[PDB]
Formats: C-alpha cells, sequence, structure tokens
C-alpha cells in the first residue's frame, strides 16, 4: 500500500507528550485551582526493583541479560528494506520483540511505581528509551507492517549497566565504578550515533521526494563515526544528504571533546600494573 | 536591561555570541569570494556553491576533521584558509571545552523530602564519612532488633564522592539524601524537622584541635534549635569541660526528652569502674553492640566467648501479675521460668523527680506498671515478660 512511516512515530509522540499533560494537570486540578495500602505497594516495588531479596535479584539479573538481547536483535533488523511487511502468526523473530517488549513494560512500570516525585522521573534519560521502543512493536503487530526507523534509541539502555551492577554488590571500590560507568558511556554514544546515521541517510530526506538515497550497511556507519571523532579524517565514507550533513556538524560541535578526553582516562585507569608484586 | 547579574552566565553568554558571530562571518566571506570569479583571470574559474556548503566546510576544517567533498579551488580562497587556520583551530580548542564545562555543572542532589503518614524519619548532621557512615547504618538497621520502621535523612556541604554512592544506593529504600548545610534556615526547612524526631550528631572523634570541633558542634545545636524549640537531640562531645555550655541554651530538657553522650567521661569512666575488677570494660562495652551468635567448633576459647559476645540490654513493661511480690523471688521466678535475667529497676517513687535504682534490695516491692532491664540474645525473647500464668 501507500507509505506508512507517518503512523509510528506518531504513536509513540502521543504517549510522551500526553504524559506530561495528564501530571501537569493532575497536580494543577486541586479544588483550590492552585499506614496507607498504598505505601505498602510503594515500598514492595521499591524493594523488588533493587537487590532485597532473590526475586528482586533474579529480574535485575534478566533485565541486565534481556537489554542485550534486544540490542542484538536490532543488529539482526539492520539488513532489511526500510519498510516492508512481515506475517505475524509465521516467523519466530518479531516474537522475540515482543516477549522482550512486554517485559520491558512491566519492569518500566513497576519503576514507575516506586518513585517519590512522578514529573522529574517521567523526563528521565531511562525512560524516554521506553517510551520511544515500546509502541511501535504493538502497532506493527496491529498492523502487521513494522518499520526500521527509531529502533536504534534500544541500544541507549547500556546507560543503566552500572546501576544494575551496583545493586548486586559487586562493584566497591573508586577505580573499577569511574571505569564502568566511562565505557558505558562512550559505548552507548558510539553505537546510538551509529544507528541515527543509520536511519536518515539510507532513507531519502523527503525535503526532495525521497530520491536521494546513498546505500549503507550499519557497519558503514560505525566507521564513518568512528574516523571522524578522532580527527583522523578519510575520504572513504562521506553522508550525502542535507540532514546527516547537520547532524554531523551538530555532532562535531559537542562530541569530538568526548573523545579527547574519555580515552586517556580510560587507558589510564588500566594498566596500573603492581610490576613488582608476588613472593 | 539587568538580566545577567551573575558571574558565570555573561561567561557563556559572551563566549557563545563571540563563536557564533566568527563562525557565520568566516562562512559569509568563503561564499562571496567563490561564487565570484577573481580579477586577474577575467572571472572564468567560478565554483557554484551555497551558503549551506559553505558553513559546512567552515566547520569541517575548524575542528581538524577534514573531508574530501568539497574544498575551495581559487587562489583567493586557499590564501583565506591559510590565513584562517592560525587563528581558528586556537580558537576552537579553547572555547569548545569551556563552553562545555560552564554548562551541565548541574547540582544532582538538589530536591526535597516528602512526608508520608503513618511513618517517622529523622535526621543526622555532621562528620558524614564512609566509615562513620558504614558503622552508623550497620548498628541502626542490623536484624537482631525489634521490627524497625523508620527512614533516615542526611545532610552535608560536601557532595558525597562515588565510594560512598554505593552504601546510599544499596539501601535504595532506606536512605534518602539533600544537599545543602545546616546552618541556612531554608536548607533546614526543606529536610521538614518541624515533622520529625530527633536529630543525631555525628562528630568528628579524630580532630587535630579539639576545641574547633566542638565549638562547631555547639553552633550547630544552637541553629537547630533556633529554627524549632520542641526538638529532640541526641549529639557527642570531646571534653568534659565544653559540655557545660549545652546545659545552658533555652530549650534543652535534661528532664524530657532530651540527652547529650560525651566521650571523655565515658572513656575514663570505663577505665575507673573497671579499676576495681579486671575486664569489666569489655563486658560493659559488648553489651552495646548489635551481634549474632556463632558456630564455631575448634576446642579454643573463641567459641566460649563468642557464646556471651552476642548478647544486649533491651527494656520493657512488666506484667501486672508480679506487683504483689519479692524482687528475688521475682528475679528467680523469671531465671528459672524463663531463662532470662535482669539488672534493675526504673524508677518507684510517688514524686515528680525519677530516680533509677540498680540492683533493689528487699525492702521493696513492685508497683503496676513498672518498667524493666532485661539481657539476652533478642528482643523478641524479652518480650515474654507481657503475662506468665496458665504456661508451664
Ligand atoms: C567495536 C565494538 C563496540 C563492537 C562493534 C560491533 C560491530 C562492529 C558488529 C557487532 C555485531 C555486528 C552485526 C552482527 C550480525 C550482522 C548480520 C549480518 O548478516 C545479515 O544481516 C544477514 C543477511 C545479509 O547477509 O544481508 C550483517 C552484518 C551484521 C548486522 C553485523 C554488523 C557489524 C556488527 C554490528
Ligand atoms: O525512513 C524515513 C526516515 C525519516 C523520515 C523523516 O521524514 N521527515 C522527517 C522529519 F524529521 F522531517 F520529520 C523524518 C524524520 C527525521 C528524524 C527522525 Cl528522528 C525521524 C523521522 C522518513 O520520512 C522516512
Ligand atoms: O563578486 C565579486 C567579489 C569580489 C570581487 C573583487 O574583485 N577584486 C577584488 C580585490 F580584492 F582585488 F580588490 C575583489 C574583492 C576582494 C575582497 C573583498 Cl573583501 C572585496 C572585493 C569582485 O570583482 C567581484
Ligand atoms: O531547504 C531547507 C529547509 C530547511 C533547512 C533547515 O535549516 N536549518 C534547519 C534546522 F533544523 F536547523 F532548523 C532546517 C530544517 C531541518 C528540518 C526540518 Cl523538518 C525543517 C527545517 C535547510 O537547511 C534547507
Ligand atoms: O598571480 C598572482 C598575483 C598575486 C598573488 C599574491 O600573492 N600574495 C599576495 C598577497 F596576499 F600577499 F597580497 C597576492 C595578492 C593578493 C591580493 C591582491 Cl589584490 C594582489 C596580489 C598571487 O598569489 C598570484
Ligand atoms: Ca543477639
Ligand atoms: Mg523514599
Amino acid at each position: 500500500g501507500q507509505r506508512m512511516w507517518w503512523a509510528f512515530l506518531a504513536s509513540s509522540m502521543v504517549t510522551f507528550f500526553g504524559g506530561l499533560f495528564i501530571i501537569l494537570l493532575w497536580r494543577t486540578l486541586k479544588y483550590l485551582w492552585t499506614v496507607g495500602w498504598m505505601t505498602s505497594v510503594k515500598d514492595w516495588a521499591g524493594v523488588m526493583i533493587s537487590a532485597q531479596t532473590l526475586t528482586g535479584r533474579v529480574l535485575v539479573v534478566l533485565v541486565f541479560a534481556l537489554s542485550i538481547g534486544a540490542l542484538v536483535i536490532y543488529f539482526i533488523d539492520s539488513s532489511n528494506p526500510i519498510e516492508s511487511c512481515q506475517n505475524f502468526y509465521k516467523d519466530f523473530t518479531l516474537q522475540i520483540d515482543m516477549a522482550f517488549n512486554v517485559f520491558f513494560l512491566l519492569y518500566f512500570g513497576l519503576r514507575f511505581i516506586a518513585a517519590n516525585d512522578k514529573l522529574w522521573f517521567w523526563l528521565e534519560v531511562n525512560s524516554v528509551v521506553d517510551f520511544f521502543t515500546v509502541p511501535p512493536v504493538f502497532v506493527s503487530v496491529y498492523l502487521n507492517r513494522s518499520w526500521l526507523g527509531l529502533r536504534f534509541l534500544r541500544a541507549l539502555r547500556l546507560i543503566q549497566f552500572s546501576e544494575i551492577l551496583q545493586f548486586l554488590n559487586i562493584l566497591k571500590t573508586s577505580n573499577s565504578i569511574k571505569l564502568v560507568n566511562l565505557l558505558s558511556i562512550f559505548i552507548s554514544t558510539w553505537l546510538t550515533a551509529a544507528g541515527f546515521i543509520h536511519l536518515v541517510e539510507n532513507s531519502g530526506d523527503p525535503w526532495e521526494n525521497f530520491q536521494n538515497n546513498q546505500a549503507l550497511t550499519y557497519w558503514e556507519c560505525v566507521y564513518l563515526l568512528m574516523v571522524t571523532m578522532s580527527t583522523v579524517g578519510y575520504g572513504d565514507v562521506y553522508a550525502k544528504t542535507t540532514l546527516g550533513r547537520l547532524f554531523m556538524v551538530f555532532f562535531i560541535l559537542g562530541g569530538l571533546a568526548m573523545f579527547a578526553s574519555y580515552v586517556p582516562e580510560i587507558i589510564e585507569l588500566i594498566g596500573n600494573r603492581k610490576k613488582y608484586g608476588g613472593s | 536591561l539587568n538580566i545577567l547579574k551573575t558571574s558565570n552566565s555573561i561567561k557563556l553568554v559572551n563566549l557563545l555570541s563571540i563563536f557564533i558571530s566568527t563562525w557565520l562571518t568566516a562562512a559569509g566571506f568563503i561564499h562571496l569570494v567563490e561564487n565570484s570569479g577573481d580579477p586577474w583571470e577575467n572571472f572564468q574559474n567560478n565554483q557554484a556553491l551555497t551558503y549551506w556548503e559553505c558553513v559546512y566546510l567552515l566547520m569541517v576544517t575548524m575542528s581538524t576533521v577534514g573531508y574530501g567533498d568539497v574544498y575551495a579551488k581559487t587562489t583567493l580562497g586557499r590564501l583565506f584558509m591559510v590565513f584562517f587556520i592560525l587563528g581558528g583551530l586556537a580558537m576552537f580548542a579553547s572555547y569548545v571545552p569551556e563552553i562545555i564545562e560552564l554548562i551541565g555543572n548541574r547540582k544532582k542532589y538538589g530536591g526535597s523530602y516528602s512526608a508520608v503518614s503513618g511513618r517517622k524519619h529523622i535526621v543526622v548532621c555532621g562528620h558524614i564519612t564512609l566509615e562513620s557512615v558504614s558503622n552508623f547504618l550497620k548498628d541502626f538497621l542490623h536484624k537482631d532488633r525489634d521490627d524497625v520502621n523508620v527512614e533516615i535523612v542526611f545532610l552535608h556541604n560536601i557532595s558525597p564522592n562515588l565510594e560512598l554512592e554505593a552504601l546510599f544506593k544499596r539501601h535504595f529504600t532506606q536512605v534518602e539524601f539533600y544537599q545543602g548545610s545546616v546552618l541556612n534556615p531554608h536548607d533546614l526547612a526543606r529536610v521538614k524537622i518541624e515533622s520529625a524526631d530527633a536529630c543525631l550528631i555525628l562528630a568528628n572523634k579524630y580532630c587535630a584541635d579539639p576545641d574547633a570541633e566542638d565549638a562547631s558542634n555547639i553552633m550547630r545545636v544552637i541553629s537547630i534549635k533556633n529554627y524549632h524549640p520542641k526538638i529532640r537531640i541526641i549529639t557527642q562531645m570531646l571534653q568534659y569541660h565544653n559540655k557545660a555550655h549545652l546545659l545552658n541554651i533555652p530549650s534543652w530538657n535534661w528532664k524530657e526528652g532530651d540527652d547529650a553522650i560525651c566521650l571523655a567521661e565515658l572513656k575514663l569512666g570505663f577505665i575507673a569502674q573497671s579499676c576495681l575488677a579486671q575486664g569489666l570494660s569489655t563486658m560493659l562495652a559488648n553489651l552495646f553492640s548489635m551481634r549474632s551468635f556463632i558456630k564455631i567448633e575448634e576446642d579454643t576459647w573463641q567459641k566460649y566467648y563468642l557464646e556471651g559476645v552476642s548478647n544486649e540490654m533491651y527494656t520493657e513493661y512488666l506484667s501486672s501479675a508480679f506487683v504483689g511480690l519479692s524482687f528475688p523471688t521475682v528475679c528467680e521466678l523469671c531465671f528459672v521460668k524463663l531463662k532470662l535475667l535482669m539488672i534493675a529497676i526504673e524508677y518507684k517513687s510517688a514524686n515528680r523527680e525519677s530516680r533509677i535504682l540498680i540492683n533493689p534490695g528487699n525492702h521493696l516491692k513492685i508497683q503496676e506498671g513498672t518498667l524493666g532491664f532485661f539481657i539476652a540474645s533478642d528482643a523478641k525473647e524479652v518480650k515474654r515478660a507481657f503475662f506468665y500464668c496458665k504456661a508451664c
């Protein structure tokens, strides 16, 4: 049929923007026009969230695994065409994503219960990830026609690793925490930038009726981003469409500092080897 | 317009303005020179560009990236690039990190606490560091104690470092933090002292000059009292000589809901009271650390010692059935029918002054509603004191 790219983004936009509304209204819906069992539920969710008992421990480990699992599914989905159809009652993939997302929905709900202040929790880095990743799979199962767009965000989840390690009582030292946090930030930024370069370029910028496509597979974009960040430069791959160039300009504007700063520190923390240890 | 009063904001605005200005202007010059030709070739080597490509090329060049896509081709353009490099590189590499640093210096632990009905929250303030927090929290939340239902709230004016973040996160359901001070009567409004129950004060034991430490603690007590008179306070002190000043502040009530714990006094007191009999110091000092019973099988002294280490001291009201009896008799009854020991009785006079007696003799009999100290392994066992009739 005709292109249906517009519908998927919209379903998502509705949840995040719509949510801010209801939250603002409820705070402003008072008449003045300015132990409770609810609190027991709050405490139960809170203890379940982090390492407080066996059940919570397995939940955290399972999240740690399924995040990587979804990231793996994303790579397999890369080489497919931009927008086509996959019947839901026949295949095995697009079900593993379904099971992963139904799980992430409950893990998001539990977090939303056990938060002291709703508003700033709602606009938190980990949150918009789920907001922009959970709708499209359901909408796809509704329409039987999926779309690649805005699935690269599914790589951001790695930011959580530090936290979902500390509860497990595994990292209690300054150096280890510093190193893990830095590596997490770095890998996440790199992969997500690669993802964004892939969706805009493979598809045509809409200004000219989608006729400016330049072919590129996800690995190629990884290379373009690494060459640019380190200032090495090369002429092998240069993004051609307008949107790509604009994003490249802004990315270089801020983030080149990230590669000029983090890498020396990561190199310094590793390699502090005590050469004359032993017995 | 009286819109930028502070310091950092001026720096940030000035930098961003100069940067955007020079960037756009360089783009403009490249566009003008390149779209036009050159005089001494009679205008015959023009390269078709639009402003967008030019600004793209400048931002490619300044940040040392480089690319083989677009490059100025006429003499004037190349000369301009040759000169402009010398300034632009230093400009970019000395401005971008500054702008990144100035923005984003955001206090992560702002905000305020909230009050929840049906529970109780306390506050602490003072020498907050890894050792002290670990010890205090370990003793506070230990499982052997009676079922605990409280929350813990910290204050401090130094952002806690990474190592302590581990502890403050690991008890995600029982510990909360708020940066601020204690001398600023706005901060002490954030923590909601006006509905609290107490405010302990950790004091630095291993200080260099003792006097400054206790002076600061004194002023902390002064301020907390200033915000509210009816508060409870429990603090530390370092020499008996300065302890007295705290007696003076107007609302301390030693008779009701207040106290103070020194160190020097208790230190020398333990030593002296042990001078009459060896080891009494250890026997006392082990009664006030929460510990659990252990298994040891080797026939050393360690097993027989840990046998009694994990004992503790608790309090509970008596039973009505024991009023009309004899203190020796009730002691023997407690031990034989309970496997439980008691030391002293709380207070007996029908007067408005409260006095504490230890090991009463045989001229006293129990009145209705009397509290009594006990020593045993766990609080639940101590509670068996509620009633004993029809039990065998
Ligand atoms: C540098 C560190 C952070 C690791 C970087 C990882 C990437 C360099 C690798 C890891 C996983 C790889 C992917 C794993 C599997 C596939 C499927 C593979 O085959 C198919 O898509 C099957 C159909 C076809 O052949 O077109 C194509 C490459 C791709 C996306 C790979 C592209 C390169 C990836 C992203
Ligand atoms: O395969 C594709 C990819 C992007 C678009 C596309 O088209 N127009 C827009 C825009 F931005 F103008 F709204 C976008 C767009 C841009 C950025 C994001 Cl993050 C998501 C979508 C499309 O149509 C088909
Ligand atoms: O569209 C154009 C633009 C510039 C010239 C042009 O031609 N000759 C000269 C020069 F510099 F030699 F005097 C210049 C020139 C160069 C730099 C500046 Cl800032 C201003 C003018 C022209 O002829 C036509
Ligand atoms: O023919 C054109 C039209 C718009 C721009 C253009 O220029 N700047 C921006 C931006 F985004 F920075 F504001 C944009 C822009 C980007 C996306 C959309 Cl959807 C609409 C406009 C351009 O460069 C050339
Ligand atoms: O055929 C030629 C002639 C002059 C130069 C030339 O070389 N250097 C300069 C400079 F920059 F020092 F002035 C110039 C120059 C610049 C502007 C004007 Cl208007 C005239 C000459 C050249 O490179 C090649
Ligand atoms: Ca015990
Ligand atoms: Mg809480």
